[PDB]
């Protein structure tokens, strides 16, 4: 009873801190705003202008920062610990295998040096303190699960790499053309526009529309096919980015319709009796073989619990009401002679 | 292991009916219906398929064996079973309710009998404002 | 008769008014035009050089607003009593109590008190003048019911929550990462990049693409790096526009599917037939047990009406035709076993 | 409310035919088709759920009770019935032609008998251009 | 025979020029290139150190502009009168009736005039020479049929007008907001930020992406405060583009796929068979009865030929297998009876 | 055995070339990335301050290159002869006879050429050294098969070409009206708008968000102007980059609809066997004639290889059921008929 | 026009067969499968629905009178004629070839008799390397 | 090509079996039913389409005559066959397995009978750890 609702919460911290869902996120959306203050100071810390009040607030706000975090960690640990599987000393310790454990250890560690070498003053350690500073966003790093994002990402532009590329091979010619036209005409007149090394500067600042200024063409031929080709060549720049976040979207609705099919309850809920019968089994020979046949039932419902988990086609009903088709043409056939027995 | 090998050959030569020493689709689904439970022949397929990995398409005696010396108790079992239970949660705090679930066993998938479920239900503690976990179900019925 | 026609085009100044559509758009579109004017100029009379003249014009404009405005008001309130719901002193009360009819209470006394101020010529007021001349603003936010807008900006950004979290971690990372190692290159050479904070602040105009051009890689090492992490910085940094715009118009698409699979009108017809029933309604325990039925009807067709209210989806023909095997399957049977019945 | 209890009691007899003191779809229905209605299946379990609060799903007497307590005339009621004649309005101005309204009632939805709907349209002022304000109707028949 | 060929050729230059289709749009390219290239020779003359041979090239090319232009003017004209329907002098002046017709007319004379003038030297007309040059669009003006172009953008910004509505109203929130923070910030320590009005001609800039650089935060905070509104302002500021574009793809493959699924073949062949029906109408009573029945079939072939014109729906085929639905259900019943009057 | 392992490693060696896919992928972006290398080199031989070590780390990299593209170029020849059509002389010439395989021997021969003119230091092959330079992007336009790129670019540009004649239209006036009136007011107190090309330069800077800041309007209503029109031009600007990107997004999202609908599976394996058959072939007339039937089988099942080529259509399954709806019609019919001859 | 009125009169009591003076669905459906037709109900409403003018639903005597008043040639009549020519254009050149409008017109829409197709091709010029220009025939079948 | 002609002939008379001089769907698909082979008149139609050049939906002796003129061994059959190969490729490495191989024969597409599967496959060498190429086999039955 108490033990039990002891374990309970615990529970309920893991899910807070190892599942975020919900007011979890908010949980970790705080600790990813605090990481980001203290990164800012830290950056704020580098001008000089500020950097004794930038550095006074950020050894409170670092304390404040260890404190937290070696909470969060050690929760962290027991929670863990809590879902059986990380339960004692051996479960504790294979949850700080995991990497992201481990990262949050070292860093952890390197966050209390870094408090100790500010204490102490250590020029050597004064000089290492900004590299460590740096680790902090390891959060944000670890906060990422399995580099889902990343993964993302790459999928998408996997998914585009096609139009990817002619975006980019399009964007370099153009790129490389008008550059090369605009030194030309610009060789001379413009001193900006010597080597084609510059021109190249100029039109990678360009066409991507960044637009320094510290180059900018001056005779009127160089300023009308700067022109032309700064139209064409920003479309072609702006294009990758259109194509992954159109991607990005037509992902999203894709996920969107396929969570609506989502056709799996039933075949899970199959897949749940079967296992329920499995256990169950746990004339000798007769039950064994009972058994047998029951992890077979458990199996093969496991394998509908995971084609359900593919989404779902048009094409799949096109088969089904196929077999519609099929169903009603025998069906007729079978009444059209049975009545012709009748007939006779 | 001599009991056991001897148990699964009782239950292999049941089944076989015959020398070939092989289960085709046909005489399983035949025997299986003895009991009353007229499959498909799609049954069939998939519950052979399932046990053979040759591939050649018939169970023999070795294929048998083992696939019944493996324990149903494992950790791959378990952590199938945990996300089973996971899929029909609330806020997955590992509590359900014994209302849900008894709707869920009694419409979704493979329709059970009320005696069982019952049974079932009453198996574990069922009390708690109406919630009872499911870690501890999943505990108890993969103790083999 | 006379009356009749009063309160009808009462209810066609609530239409215009609190309920547009169509040229009350218009006439919304020229209030706000209004508005925006009012504020120009307010933003003129800051500019010292026009001052006198934006001023001057501008206590003129603010004349015509207090008016307009006020006749608004106060039309406002008596065609909303028209409804029979703000009807009366009580229902005028309670449709004051609006947050948006306070809202323009106080805006519109505040106006009364800039043009009084100005008259007065009170240091103390003049002072508080500009801040009071902000609160038109307050109109263009009333015209917004429920916080429309906000609300379908949150939806999208939390339809594509994982997504835009991708496309910020990613520019994040590149942006840091980029930022120091255009400092690293260009820490002696350029003195605008001295300070990390500084390349952090290159960083932000650079991916952005607004490119001041204050700071510009000058050493070529710097310009290469600059270039490269341009341009895949200035991609991630444009993605998070590109997915919100495809989720805006994926989601005007759907709208409009989902408009023309609207099957609601004759559920909706069900709902209101059976309302009719329930008025009828209203042996005698035979009617008021009938009534009693009448209500339940009327509560059937309601949730009806609001199943029909759930747009559209395949799935739902799926199990329409789905219905359609198991009843050919039905029809089938039945059929076979009375010609085997005719047989006999 | 003595006499209004005695006549919900009456009504509960009526409806029951027995001592079970609770409603189920099959007696509820076979009392509703005793006077030729022909419903379905799915239809009495949505009646009976509409009604029931307990999701036991029958229907005891005090749930039929507290169903006739309330009256029709209701604040919600009356926005709802406002929205559904809203829903085939011209230009939203409160206004409804007689013919479009008969068409809608003869078609949409449940098809009235036309001797009903001949009296509705003649119990209010149907004159006016031929355009008949629905607002008045919302005011009459929700007066109970 | 040689008249025949010769109002054939009449009717394929008719097609060439009003109707462009395949190489008639590659020699109206062809036109629109001259066009473009007066134009830019106009702009040019513009420029005092091109000046002369600017307009000494634009005479020649003038010349040029009014002979083709005169020559395509005449050839539509007859083009047009081939078509039977402009046939004629009446039919010729019905043609000149349209209205770019007379711009093209007008534009033309305008055109002679400038170069009487040019020749000539006028003083007066030499200052309405660069007016009388801008006409030349009007080339393009007329290209584009009903104003094509305009409606259909006007179409998409009225399908996603919310969603507009919705990125300016946030937009210039955040334009207003951010400005007067930065304004604040800045007020003292930066010149260029003197005025609110010069705040918001920087937060204008900076929000679009064109940072000019004219006016650039220097104080840190001030720069720090730029950096977010600027990324959430620059966000907002690309919405637009990026849902009209959307819009524009998504009506695209909307128009694609309603034109695969075009099955307005056979109905409007009904339409001409019927029309051919109608014709062969053209017992007396009974023929006259009969031709009005025909043409009864017309107008409900035409009726069929529009209800085709209207795209396909998913809720049609709903409908469709629906019928299909009612069709099985009296089938079974029919099947069912008869089989029954067997037993019987 | 040996020859026959041999000739497989040949052909390996011809699909990791010729057929990339997989790692040859890798492999290709391998001597992309080499490529992309010089390239750099000799845009970095242009600067002088870098020229030496330019020049001099980019006549090793020469000669790697040199080497690599000779093994693979005399690699490539063999491994094509591989494929039985390139077999022995006359199909090592065929080969040869690809544009790119003679594009490959030109680029080959001309960079042997360099690295002897460098050795040599020949003015005037000093002077071409530069564009023989430029020729090794010869290597990324080979990647290209068939101008991939390219075709699928204009794909879209024409499936989208009436949409981004209306951007580019709308921009184009807005353009011209917006230099034209900020021309208009500050042709006098801003020196840089002079000439009214200038206000094209501004204005084409612009809208296209480069923003260099070399002309920015200085007069308040020049700002106030310029803002406003900012706005609309920039958003018209960026369309054409939203439309391409959203076209190609959108069909990349069909190719993949498209690929999961794909049937071809079943027919094409009938086009397969029906080969078989035809071999086969190959009463002597009634063999003869046999043949003769079976090479009709091979092209009809050609054409049915060639129709399920042809992607999926909605309007294809609604023609199917609708052939089920002929299908039951028939079938009741009879039935109908058939229990009616039972009760006669 | 006492003729023309006379033989519209005489055509509208044929069709009638009563005194109604009004035409119902029923009545014009059986009138026209007397000549074996054998239309749809919902062919009867549209047909009689391109009629009427007053929504009534029945066509009396002077909404037929005023229908068959109006000239088949007319210019919008003349234009829907060409546009539907238009449709089954080759590059729009104003000239259609034999053989594919007859198997237009053998198998799209209203497929008519063999006699009349050719008839049809056989009246105007068919010549001419197999192609025929349609605006004649637009030209010569407006004339009434 | 005396003789060549000479059994063309033969071939057109058994097939024609008159003095027509052309074939018809009908009378082929009786001439090919007589086998026992039940195809479709779709079937027929696509058939002698394939085969007629001139459209008139007949082949005439001479439309046979040019079919059967031109060798079956020919270059773009050869490609075409190629890529069909390729379409069931595993890696596009020129080999394919003995077993998908059947099964691929067994069910995609025109399944044959078994006999002539087992001789194919012993036709070529079927050994080399269970991949045969099929650029061997391309090779072979394009031989003629
Ligand atoms: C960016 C700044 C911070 C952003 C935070 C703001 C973002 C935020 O907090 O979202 C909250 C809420 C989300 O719930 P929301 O109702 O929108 O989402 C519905 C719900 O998710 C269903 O589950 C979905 O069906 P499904 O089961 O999945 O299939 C359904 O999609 P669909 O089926 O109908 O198509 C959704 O409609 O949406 C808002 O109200 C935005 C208020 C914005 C107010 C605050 C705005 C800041
Ligand atoms: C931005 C500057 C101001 C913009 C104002 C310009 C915007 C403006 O005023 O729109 C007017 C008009 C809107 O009516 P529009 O015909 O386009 O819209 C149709 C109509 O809304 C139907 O109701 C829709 O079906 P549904 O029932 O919903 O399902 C149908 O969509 P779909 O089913 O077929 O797909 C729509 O086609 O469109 C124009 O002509 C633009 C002329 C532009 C001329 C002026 C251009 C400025």
């Amino acid at each position: 009873r108490r033990n039990v609702k002891y374990r309970r919460v615990q529970n309920y911290l893991y899910n807070v801190l190892e599942r975020p869902r919900g007011w979890a996120f908010i949980y970790h959306a705080f600790v990813f705003l605090l990481v980001f203050g203290c990164l800012i100071l830290s950056v704020f810390s580098t001008i000089p202008e500020h950097t004794k009040l930038a550095s006074s607030c950020l050894l409170i706000l670092e304390f404040v920062m260890i404190v937290v975090f070696g909470l969060e960690f050690i929760i962290r640990i027991w929670s863990a610990g809590c879902c059986c599987r990380y339960r004692g000393w051996q479960g504790r310790l294979r949850f700080a295998r995991k990497p992201f454990c481990v990262i949050d250890t070292i860093v952890l560690i390197a966050s209390i040096a870094v408090v100790s070498a500010k204490t102490q003053g250590n020029i050597f350690a004064t000089s290492a303190l900004r590299s460590l500073r740096f680790l902090q966003i390891l959060r944000m790093v670890r906060m990422d699960r399995r580099g889902g994002t990343w993964k993302l990402l790459g999928s998408v532009v996997y998914a585009h790499s096609k139009e990817l590329i002619t975006a980019w091979y399009i964007g370099f010619l153009v790129l490389i053309f008008s550059s090369f036209l605009v030194y030309l005409v610009e060789k001379d007149a413009n001193k900006e526009f010597s080597t084609y090394a510059d021109a190249l500067w100029w039109g990678t600042i360009t066409l991507t529309t960044i637009g320094y200024g510290d180059k900018t063409p001056l005779t009127w031929l160089g300023r009308l096919l700067s022109a032309g080709f700064a139209l064409l060549g920003i479309s072609f720049f702006a294009l990758p980015a259109g194509i992954l976040g159109s991607g990005f979207a037509l992902k999203v609705q894709e996920q969107h319709r396929q969570k609506h099919f989502e056709k799996r309850r039933n075949p899970a809920a199959n897949l749940i009796q079967c296992v329920w019968r499995s256990y169950a089994a746990d004339t000798p020979p007769l039950k064994t073989v009972i058994r047998a046949i029951r992890i077979m039932k458990f199996h093969v419902a496991k394998r509908k619990f995971k084609e359900t988990l593919r989404p779902y086609d048009v094409k799949d009903v096109i088969e089904q009401y196929s077999a519609g088709h099929l169903d009603m043409l025998c069906r007729i056939k079978s009444l059209q002679t049975r009545v012709d027995q009748i007939l006779g | 292991t001599e009991e056991q090998i001897a148990e699964f050959k009782e239950a292999f030569s049941l089944f076989d009916k015959d020398g070939d020493g092989t289960i085709t689709t046909k005489e399983l689904g035949t025997v299986m219906r003895s009991l009353g439970q007229n499959p498909t022949e799609a049954e069939l397929q998939d519950m052979i398929n399932e046990v053979d990995a040759d591939g050649n398409g018939t169970i023999d005696f070795p294929e048998f064996l083992t696939m019944m010396a493996r324990k149903m108790k494992d950790t791959d079992s378990e952590e199938e079973i945990r996300e089973a239970f996971r899929v029909f949660d609330k806020d997955g705090n590992g509590y359900i309710s014994a209302a849900e679930l008894r709707h869920v066993m009694t419409n979704l998938g493979e329709k059970l009998t009320d005696e069982e479920v019952d049974e079932m239900i009453r198996e574990a503690d069922i009390d708690g404002d109406g919630q009872v976990n499911y870690e501890e179900f999943v505990q108890m019925m993969t103790a083999k």
